[PDB]
């Protein structure tokens, strides 16, 4: 069901499909990574693991969690360089928000802008669709915590607990069962789930060094990266 | 297919089936009744890789020093076959060193390198379901 | 870019436009939506359903009002949709700055129609996969218009975009008619969007925007479950 | 294999340029001669019908006072090179109040020979021969589409180029005299023409240090015909 | 072979065939050998002509008082990069009022030749450049390539069967750093004379020679200028 | 193995290949009589071919090196009469992208024009000659590069 | 108008007047010349107010973005460097009463001066504005090396008080800014 | 079929082969490794002698980008020199607007952004270069970064480029990162480079050692090979 250059460029197939973006959404899984986002009542938690093949690797350089603004954290997926370019575009555009409007960006409109930029990336036939995916958090006025996910289809969306990537499709199926029921959410409840879902998906049950936990809350509104110590505290806390 | 569509009681007979790709098998075989269960092999976890490495380290005489977590850290995404061929590659590389008992440093060298050659020839291991 | 800029859309042996046909197919695969223009004003009723109960419908809207008197819905692909919506949003303003007056529905469809037209023929870029249904109330008489990937436009008392739009189109042909009040238009719009809807319908499974001659209004899930409870 | 028109051959070199070298093989043939007395050049017009007006064909126009030139193959492609070269010489006369040497016009063309490309258009398919008198006297030059230049003594182009260069290097020497080279050249010309020789078939391009300009005219030519 | 279309494409082995075919464009030029001693630097080039009366086409061309160059390949890019070369010379020669150190100059050659080696619908330059010059550290003999990677040598050669000239180079080229200009020049033509098939000279007008020295300004030498250099030669064996 | 139905006309043949993988899988006795395989291109393969009983030691065979090229070519010319002046260095460097088989072709051409020359013994100009003969191809003309 | 910046051991101290007027008319009874560019770096401005606000907002932009990229606190010399750049660039167009000071994690308290010409220099203390004219001579001999934070606060209060007493432009009330590792502390004094 | 041509194009596997080809083309270059000690960073390069061919001390892949920052590159040489102009000018810009030494992280991030930016378009080609980057400061310490033709910028204590890579970085685990001083890592890397790369693969070669850190007071240059001359002394005796 394909004719012409449509597999090499961005146009519509006999059925209306375009192969580039569906090659991108599977161009995310090359990283072999796992992205987990959970939102609590007053807090929002991000957790991601990493792979350390060499002892020459610096644990501080391969960290996959990036702080865009004081109150705004983020996590990427897919290939790396695309993620970095996305990250400087993000930080850049936030700073332009503060310069133009003088107040802090809600970060939702940031997903809108980054999304539209991804659409411009899908449009031109002589440019590459840039298949990295983006997930964000933050705090807004009377909205509590929020989560949003920008994908390289030129769109954004954000929910309670969301995960996208290699093994994340089943982690949503575990998730919806964990979220409801009626489950209410504390901070250590959403951290604990942040470990569990990845566990039952992987079941490696391992050192706290490989995972990286990003967090935001309305107590300290600023984004924060957790130290391995307190992480291990939650780790022996979830093991009873 | 019509002998699994019986007209007959197949309770007493068992059937086990193995193939590369569960794609061309047609919906008739993919349909329960005829084929009730579906089970796959997956790439062994470093736990199971550890274990099969243990049982493959048994028959081979080794030097007093043995550390399996070296090979477990280094070997990732191999088949169980590729792992036992990695052990045999260690020993048959160690026939050059002519030592009877062989250190796991030679195993780290030959296992690591030749194993990564297997991973350069590992092209297109990604199969349907 | 590289300055190649050659229009990738040529004429078929019969003269038809391949990529525009395929974009029309992508719209046909869009979400089921409807709109009805009758009596007091226009009523637009779309369908937004979550692929998973994790999704939160309080976040993104399918209905994005251009001005207090003019709304808008769509079918097809949101990525393009949001884009051209930002475009028209910006575009009504220049008209305002000039005349200091709300831009008429007809004129919106004119200028956006031209943007989409040139956007087909533009250099080395696909057309949109979106077909818009625009509502508006001006000069006492409301209006309902429809766009297409090629930029052409029409006018309807009621219509549909998305899957089954021919079927539900014929349903709207017989049942809907004349001019009837917002309550009636909403009723039959919930019937016809209830046709292709899933087994369950909730306040968050759909969205209903209304164009009064007092001005456009976006209804909340509160009123959505109020009138539809008691569905149809 | 349609590739970028700028692509080298596997052997190799530019495709379209090496083909433009073949583009001249079919054009009108001409023969110039450099001799201490002066440069004499000659071409065959290759006329078809009585419709064809004989004076409307010129393969030779005098670029400057002391510089003549000949062409080959395509014509209106050469017109631009000719005119713009006249501009270059005249600007040389602007700055330096002298005569731009015959040798500097050469590179003043062949330096802009290949500018063609798409971004940042088609190469020229016309060969040229430069006659003229600088401070060292008579100079006959030869250039190609690719811009490669070499100075000759008696050079041929066109369809007859090969055998005319053979029989030419057969009949040449450095002690030549002007009319001797003229008639010796039109000997080869009347061996390489299909129609009988007349006043219309050819035109002569002649330049000498003090004999000028000249250029050349018919009815001198009409005498040189029967002078054979 | 469709992946050899333009420069942009990386081959399945990772080698752009455009630059390779440009190298093969360089190998067709007439052989020339540049060389230097601990003091003086010399380059020698052999002309080739189209016919008898057609002038033997020159190679060695002067650039700046302290820097001359040899050449092979397209005459177009030769005169072009030569003009850009005059520019570069009068640049520092203008602002700084000093000559140009060869090193940074040739890196400027690499930067100028770099961009066409990548952008879509562009070509490299067919180049047989051999550069000789004197900064405060004395002699230099460089060489270029269409890939824009330059080498610094005591003696190098390009063109047809110029590796045979190197097979003459290896032996005596430890001695080339010692002797003065004259016998160094006859060492040079002893390097070029094997690029000819053994049945023909090596005459006067068919060869071009250039020398530059520490206190000696770069000068081209041809015909009567090389007649002293061509005399006192022993003929090759049979 | 192609991809999907229909049809692989070799599906029976490659099926027999997977039967060789059964003789290497469900049955051990093939532990005797080692079977060696060779392929000019590794492009298409049964990805299951990776194993010690299956394809194990896998070696890329590169282009020979100028040392090895002049060595093996010297092994092809070692029987023939050669005038004792050959660099093997000159032509070893003159071997670029050559296959060792094209070094054989260099020898074979050396004998070929060695015939028409009438010379009873092979010479170096003959070597470089045959080199030019087989590689690289032809022809165009000498021009524009001066 | 009048501004004062002094570095003590653990950091720096800033203060300035409030009253900013145009000609004879009293425009704003209270106006703050200390602009919190970043948490640890302030600046005190004079001259045309719009130019100072615009430049300060622009270096707040570029600076904040740069430090967010650094993932590290910015340097005082880096903050003044951009003011030097933009000032010297437009030095024909604008006016610079800008003096910059702040505490740094690496170097502690530092002060930098940017006059109208666009040059940048670091001093033990800085002064600017039209009111400083009469206070040069007093503040020069009144100064003493090795000032603790208190002696700095009382010092600057005296200097600014005399300034606002004599010159007509400097007037209104006095705002003080104490910047150290413990964080920024401000207040407003009279008497 | 056509999916290998343009870097703008995806592939049925969701990646670009232009980057693969370019990558494995860098693998053909001579092995050049690097390592960082506690007081600095030790660069090392193996330059091959092919025929004679020409004068020693030419076209060395060791470059100097800044007063404290330099290059050790591998792969296509011209594009690497071009990247040396790039980073050179970038450090000139940081010096221009700010006036102190560029933190290595941002420099490598900019070069990574360019290298990434040339992988998205069929106008240019993916870069045929991969290089080592290292720097030292007292307010920073000894940092090393490794950049790939795809544009991923991270860091190591040591890394390996060129043909011999994994077998070369293997025994580098014996070199201790902190404990070992840099003057000793000179002869260490000397023994790695001399001991690796068997002499039959390339009949003759040489060793180049560049160095930056505390011993030279931040200045990055070649720790002179005639200084200490410890390679040959030790490396010749180290074959047994």
């Amino acid at each position: 069901s394909s004719a012409g250059f449509d597999r090499h460029i961005t146009i519509f197939s006999p059925e209306g499909r375009l192969y580039q973006v569906e090659y991108a959404f599977k161009a995310i899984n090359q990283g072999g990574l796992t992205s987990v986002a959970v939102r609590g009542k007053d807090c929002a938690v991000i957790v991601t693991q990493k792979k350390v093949p060499d002892k020459l690797l610096d644990s501080s350089t391969v960290t996959h969690l990036f702080k865009i603004t004081e109150n705004i954290g983020c996590v990427m997926t897919g290939m790396t360089a695309d993620s970095r370019s996305q990250v400087q575009r993000a930080r850049y555009e936030a700073a332009n928000w503060k310069y133009k409007y003088g107040y802090e960006i809600p970060v939702d409109m940031l997903c809108k802008r980054i999304a539209d930029i991804s659409q411009v990336y899908t449009q031109n036939a002589e440019m590459r669709p840039l298949g990295c995916c983006m997930i964000l958090i933050g705090i807004d006025e009377e909205q509590g915590p929020q989560v949003y996910k920008c994908d390289p289809a030129g769109y954004y969306c954000g929910f309670k607990a969301t995960a996208a990537g290699v093994k994340q499709t089943e982690s949503t199926s575990f998730l919806e069962k964990k979220v409801k029921k009626k489950f209410d959410w504390t901070f250590e409840q959403t951290v604990e789930t942040a470990i569990t879902c990845l566990s039952t998906v992987l079941s490696i049950d391992f050192k706290p060094s490989e995972i990286e936990v990003g967090v935001v809350t309305v107590e300290n509104p600023k984004f924060r990266i957790l130290t391995e110590a307190e992480i291990d505290a939650h780790l022996v806390a979830l093991a009873e | 297919l019509n002998q699994m569509d019986g007209f007959d009681t197949l309770h007493r007979v068992k059937m086990i089936m193995a193939t590369n790709r569960p794609d061309t098998l047609d919906p008739a075989l993919l349909r329960p009744g005829r084929l009730d269960r579906k089970i796959h092999i997956d790439l062994p976890n470093e736990q199971a890789r550890l274990d099969i490495l243990k049982i493959h380290a048994g028959p081979i005489t080794k030097h007093g020093e043995i550390d399996y977590e070296a090979i477990v850290k280094l070997s990732d995404g191999f088949n169980g076959a590729d792992l036992r061929n990695v052990c045999t590659e260690a020993g048959m590389f160690a026939i050059r060193a002519d030592h009877d008992f062989v250190v796991q440093e030679d195993f780290m060298k030959a296992v690591r390198k030749v194993a990564d050659s297997k991973k350069l020839e590992s092209k297109l291991d990604y199969k349907p379901v | 870019e590289r300055g190649y800029s050659f229009s990738l859309t040529t004429f078929s042996p019969s003269g038809k436009l391949v990529q525009i046909e395929y974009a029309l197919a992508a719209v046909a695969g869009g979400a089921p939506s409807v709109g009805i223009k009758a009596a007091n004003g226009v009523v637009l009723a779309t369908e937004k359903k979550q692929k998973s109960i994790l999704y939160d419908e309080r976040s993104v809207h399918k209905v994005e009002p251009i001005t207090k008197h003019i709304g808008l819905v769509y079918s097809g692909m949101g990525p393009d949709y949001r884009v051209l919506v930002h475009r028209a949003r910006k575009l009504a303003q220049q008209y305002y700055l000039v005349y200091q007056e709300p831009i008429p529905t007809a004129q919106l469809v004119q200028r956006v129609a031209s943007v989409m037209q040139e956007y087909t023929q533009s250099g080395g870029v696909r057309p949109f996969g979106v077909s818009l249904l625009i509502c508006g109330w001006n000069e006492g008489r409301p209006y309902l218009f429809q766009s297409d990937p090629s930029g052409a436009y029409f006018a309807w008392k009621a219509t549909a975009m998305g899957k089954n739009y021919v079927n539900g189109k014929t349903f709207l042909e017989k049942r809907y008619n004349e001019d009837l009040e917002l309550e009636d238009a909403i009723h039959t719009a919930i019937l016809t969007l209830k046709e292709s809807f899933e087994g369950q319908m909730t306040e968050d499974n759909i969205e209903v925007g209304i164009c009064n001659e007092a001005g456009f209004r976006r209804l909340t899930p509160t009123e959505v479950k109020d009138y539809l409870a008691a569905i149809a | 294999y349609d590739r970028g028109v700028n692509t080298f051959s596997p052997e190799g070199r530019l495709f379209q340029v090496e083909y433009a070298i073949e583009a001249i093989k079919l054009g009108s043939t001409a023969i110039g001669i450099q001799t201490s007395e002066g440069v004499c050049l000659a071409v065959e017009k290759r006329i078809t019908s009585p419709l064809m007006e004989p004076s409307s064909i010129e393969k030779i126009v005098e670029i400057d006072a002391h510089i003549g030139c000949a062409m080959s193959g395509l014509i209106a492609d050469a017109k631009t090179l000719i005119d713009k070269a006249r501009v270059e010489t005249q600007n040389h006369w602007f700055t330096y109040n002298e005569t731009m040497t015959v040798e500097s016009v050469t590179q003043a063309v062949s330096n802009l020979a290949l500018q063609f490309g798409e971004e940042d258009s088609r190469p020229f398919g016309v060969a040229l021969l430069f006659g003229g008198v600088d401070e060292k006297g008579p100079q006959l030059f030869h250039m190609d589409p690719s811009g490669t230049f070499v100075q000759c003594d008696a050079r041929a182009i066109g369809s007859a180029s090969e055998g005319a260069q053979s029989s030419l290097q057969e009949v040449y020497h450095k002690s030549m005299t002007l009319k001797e080279a003229i008639k010796s050249s039109l000997i080869i010309l009347k061996q390489v023409m299909e129609e009988k020789l007349n006043a219309t078939n050819i035109e002569l391009a002649t330049v000498q240090p003090g004999q000028n300009f000249h250029m050349f005219t018919k009815e001198e030519l009409e005498e040189v015909i029967k002078d054979i | 072979n469709q992946y050899d279309n333009d420069v942009t494409v990386w081959s399945p082995q990772g080698r752009i065939h455009q630059i390779e075919y440009a190298m093969e464009a360089v190998k067709q030029g007439s052989a020339t050998v540049g060389l230097k001693s601990k003091t003086h630097a010399v380059l020698v080039a052999l002309k080739r002509a189209q016919s008898e009366l057609a002038a033997h086409q020159k190679k060695i061309l002067h650039v700046d008082n302290h820097i001359g160059i040899s050449i092979a390949g397209l005459t177009a890019d030769a005169r072009l990069l030569c003009n850009f070369m005059r520019q570069e010379c009068l640049d520092s020669r203008f602002v700084f009022d000093r000559p140009l150190p060869v090193s940074r100059l040739v890196s400027l050659i690499g930067s100028k030749t770099q961009i066409p080696t990548q952008r879509y619908g562009r070509r490299p330059y067919g180049v047989g450049l051999l550069i000789a010059g004197y900064d405060d550290m004395g002699p230099h003999i460089f060489q270029t390539c269409p890939s824009a990677n330059y080498f610094d040598c005591r003696a190098m050669s390009i063109g047809a069967r110029s590796q045979s000239a190197r097979t003459y180079l290896e032996r005596h080229m430890s001695e080339f750093m010692e002797c003065n200009l004259n016998e160094l020049v006859k060492h040079g033509l002893r390097a070029l004379r094997e690029t000819l098939p053994a049945e023909q000279d090596l005459t006067t007008k068919n060869v071009s020679i250039g020398i530059v020295g520490k206190d000696l300004e770069f000068t081209i030498y041809d015909d009567d200028d090389v007649s002293p250099f061509l005399e006192g030669l022993e003929e090759r064996p049979q | 193995k192609r991809f999907d139905s229909e049809k692989a006309g070799d599906r029976e043949v490659q099926r027999t290949m997977l039967e060789l993988l059964n003789q290497l899988d469900g049955f051990q006795p093939n532990t005797q009589v080692k079977v060696i395989a060779a392929t000019n291109r590794v492009d298409i393969l049964d990805p299951a071919l990776l194993r010690s009983g299956r394809l194990d030691r896998k070696i890329e065979f590169p282009m020979p090196n100028e040392e090895a090229r002049a060595r093996i070519m010297q092994i092809h010319s070692r029987k023939m009469n050669v005038s004792p002046d050959v660099n093997y260095e000159e032509l070893a460097r003159c071997t670029d992208d050559f296959n060792g088989a094209q070094c054989k072709a260099v020898c074979v051409e050396a004998g070929m024009i060695a015939l028409r020359r009438g010379a009873t013994e092979l010479t170096h100009e003959d070597y470089m000659e045959g080199i030019l003969e087989v590689q690289a191809k032809k022809k165009a003309n000498l021009q524009y590069y001066a | 108008t009048t501004i004062m910046a002094v570095q003590f051991d653990g950091g720096v101290v800033l203060g300035a007047d409030s009253r900013t007027t145009t000609g004879s008319y009293i425009a704003n009874r209270v106006t703050d010349k200390l602009t919190p560019i970043h948490d640890r770096i302030f600046c005190c401005r004079s001259g045309s107010a719009a130019d100072t606000q615009a430049v300060a907002d622009a270096v707040t932009y570029q600076l904040g973005f740069h430090s967010i990229e650094l993932n590290e606190p910015p340097l005082v010399h880096t903050a003044a460097s951009l003011f030097k750049e933009m000032c010297y660039r437009y030095r024909e167009d604008l006016m610079a009463g800008i003096i910059i000071a702040g505490w740094d994690p690496q170097e502690g308290g530092q002060v930098y001066s940017v006059p109208m010409g666009g040059m940048m220099v670091r001093q033990s203390f800085a002064i600017g504005g039209s009111g400083s004219s009469y206070i040069y001579g007093y503040v020069d001999a009144t100064y003493r090396e090795g000032m603790t934070k208190e002696e700095c606060l009382q010092f600057t209060a005296n200097a600014l008080a005399l300034a606002m007493e004599r010159d007509g432009s400097s007037g209104g009330v006095i705002r003080l800014a104490a910047i150290a590792e413990s964080g920024v502390e401000r207040q407003v004094l009279l008497g | 079929t056509g999916y290998d041509l343009s870097a703008s194009t995806f592939s049925p596997d969701g990646r670009v082969f232009q980057v693969e080809y370019a990558m494995k083309a860098v693998e053909n270059s001579s092995t050049a490794i690097g390592i960082r000690c506690k007081d600095g960073v030790v660069f090392g390069v193996e330059k091959l002698v092919l025929s004679k061919l020409y004068e020693e001390g030419s076209n060395k892949r060791l470059f100097n980008v800044d007063r404290h920052v330099g290059m050790a590159v591998a792969g296509l040489l011209a594009d690497a020199r071009s990247l040396a102009d790039i980073a050179r000018e970038e450090a000139s810009n940081f010096r221009s607007n700010f006036g102190y030494n560029i933190p290595l992280k941002h420099l490598a991030d900019r070069v990574a952004m360019y290298v990434h930016a040339y992988t998205l378009y069929s106008a240019v080609r993916p870069f045929g270069c991969s290089f080592m980057l290292g720097s030292y400061s007292v307010n920073d310490g000894a940092q090393l970064y490794m950049i790939d033709p795809s544009g991923v910028s991270y860091g190591y204590w040591g890394c390996a480029i060129g043909k011999a890579r994994q077998a070369a970085k293997t025994e580098i685990e014996k070199l201790q990162m902190k404990e070992m001083t840099c003057r000793d890592i000179v002869k260490e890397v000397a023994k790695i480079i001399y001991i690796v790369h068997d002499e039959v693969k390339d009949k003759a070669f040489e060793l180049e050692l560049s160095w930056v850190g505390e011993l030279t007071n931040g200045r990055h240059e070649i720790v002179p090979k005639d200084i200490r001359e410890e390679a040959e002394k030790y490396a010749k005796e180290s074959l047994k």
